[PDB]
């Protein structure tokens, strides 16, 4: 899919992002921008939608954090696995995550007091 | 020195270990209703005090120590608030010594106290104090004082340091839920 062309060598041709999981982001960009990478430069953004490569998953989350600033653009992220593994786990509600749900439930929640005691009575 | 600096090695392992004990081992609903419980319940009174001990000692230690360095410094060593640690020079006067004369301890060997076993092992006591060559009670002064004024200092002051981190263990107002870590 047409991505934004970058200059600088640095995030490509990596040994260790070729073995370890990467994450690819997109977004809708109707008009012709230009913005810049989280680890990167500067450069244009293309219309449709971008597909880009990223090591970190803090640096999936800024540039969708960043660009809801800008406009506002639904934003997808899809983080793949080692092997060939590919699993939606940005947005598996499709819904915005501060924003409230119908799809709800509860993981590793301790319902107890404030002060400590650090045994949980249940974990589902 | 060698035994000295594991001296203070052995201090801060106990007290460690005693802050390990604190924070793993401590449960306030066994040990109720005793003195120890009693003590984390109204311990801040405890750590005033010894903050307190730490500024005085270092107000009157170390502010003499700077008008010594500057009074000296202008050319008038007499001018200097000179100290003497007369309660460190009685030491020097329970040594038997007769000639003193002021009413102090064993200062007469007619004194039914100093005549009190003075049978057998007070004629070397007082052969062996009365002499500058050995170092049996050597002789006390400012610059003896003031270094203990400063040790006394530094000890309380560490000894806070030691304390508290084991007091304010479980947890404090900055964060109550140290103790879950
Ligand atoms: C200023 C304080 C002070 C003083 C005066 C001494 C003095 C002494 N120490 Mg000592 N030591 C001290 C602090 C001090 N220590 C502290 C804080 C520690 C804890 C780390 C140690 C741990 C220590 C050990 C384990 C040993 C000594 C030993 C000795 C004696 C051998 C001389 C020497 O240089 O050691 C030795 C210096 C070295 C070995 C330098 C080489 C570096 C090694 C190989 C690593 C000596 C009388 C030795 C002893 O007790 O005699 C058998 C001994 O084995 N000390
Ligand atoms: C608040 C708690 C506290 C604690 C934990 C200590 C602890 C200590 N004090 Mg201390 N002291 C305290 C309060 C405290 N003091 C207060 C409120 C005063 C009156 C201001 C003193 C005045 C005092 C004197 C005059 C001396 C000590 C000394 C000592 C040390 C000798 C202990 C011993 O039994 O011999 C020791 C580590 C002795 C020392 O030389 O310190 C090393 C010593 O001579 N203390
Ligand atoms: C050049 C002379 C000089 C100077 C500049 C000071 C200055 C000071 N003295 Mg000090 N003092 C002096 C001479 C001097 N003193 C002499 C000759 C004696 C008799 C030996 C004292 C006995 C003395 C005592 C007993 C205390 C001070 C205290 C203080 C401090 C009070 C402020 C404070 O603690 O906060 C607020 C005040 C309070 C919390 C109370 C302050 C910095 C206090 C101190 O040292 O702090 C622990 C205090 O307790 N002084
Ligand atoms: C030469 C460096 C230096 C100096 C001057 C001080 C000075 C001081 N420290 Mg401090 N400290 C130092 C290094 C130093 N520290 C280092 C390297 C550490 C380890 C990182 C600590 C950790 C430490 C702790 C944990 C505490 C202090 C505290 C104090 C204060 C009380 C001690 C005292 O004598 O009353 C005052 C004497 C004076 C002469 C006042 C100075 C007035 C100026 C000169 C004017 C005092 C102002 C204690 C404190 O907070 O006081 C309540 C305290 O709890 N220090
Ligand atoms: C707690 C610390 C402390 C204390 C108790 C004193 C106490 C005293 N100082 Mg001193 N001084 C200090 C710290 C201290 N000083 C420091 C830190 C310095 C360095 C700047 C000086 C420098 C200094 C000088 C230059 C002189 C004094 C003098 C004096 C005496 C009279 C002060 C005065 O102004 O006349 C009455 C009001 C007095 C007993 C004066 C003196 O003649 O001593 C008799 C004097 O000339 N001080
Ligand atoms: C914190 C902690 C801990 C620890 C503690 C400690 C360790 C303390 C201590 C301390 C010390 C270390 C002390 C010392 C001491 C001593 C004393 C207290 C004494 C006394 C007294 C007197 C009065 C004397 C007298 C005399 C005689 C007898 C003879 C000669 C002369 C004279 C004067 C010297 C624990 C674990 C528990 C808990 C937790 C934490």
């Amino acid at each position: 899919m047409p991505s934004p062309s970058f200059l600088g060598s640095t995030g490509g041709w990596l040994r260790c992002a070729e073995t370890e999981e990467k994450y690819a982001m997109t977004w809708s960009s109707d008009q012709q921008h230009i913005f810049e990478m989280p680890t990167g430069g500067a450069a244009v953004m293309n219309s449709g939608d971008n597909l880009l490569y990223l090591a970190r998953k803090e640096q999936a989350l800024a540039l969708a954090t960043q660009l809801r600033t800008q406009f506002k653009i639904q934003d997808y992220k899809i983080y793949r696995i080692f092997p060939s593994g590919e699993v939606q786990y940005l947005h598996p509600k499709d819904g915005v995550l501060p924003y409230q749900v119908n799809k709800g439930r509860e993981q590793v929640g301790r319902v107890k007091s404030t002060i400590g005691k650090n045994v949980n009575p249940a974990q589902v | 020195t060698h035994h000295q600096y594991i001296a203070g090695l052995l201090i801060v392992g106990a007290f460690a270990h005693g802050a390990i004990f604190f924070i793993r081992d401590y449960d306030p609903e066994q040990n109720q209703d005793n003195v120890l419980a009693r003590m984390l319940a109204h311990k801040e009174a405890v750590i005033s005090h010894l903050s307190w001990v730490s500024l005085f000692l270092g107000f009157h230690t170390l502010g003499l120590y700077v008008h010594n360095d500057v009074v000296v410094a202008f050319g008038n060593p007499e001018k200097q608030i000179l100290i003497e640690p007369i309660f460190a020079q009685w030491i020097q006067a329970t040594s038997g010594k007769m000639l003193y004369g002021f009413q102090v301890l064993l200062s007469s060997s007619t004194s039914n106290a100093s005549v009190a076993a003075q049978q057998l092992w007070l004629p070397g006591w007082l052969e062996a104090v009365n002499n500058e060559s050995n170092s049996l009670f050597l002789t006390i002064g400012p610059g003896d004082f003031l270094v203990h004024h400063a040790i006394a200092l530094g000890l309380h002051t560490t000894t806070l340091i030691l304390v508290k981190g084991a007091l304010d263990a479980r947890g404090s107002k900055l964060m109550p839920d140290k103790k879950d870590f």
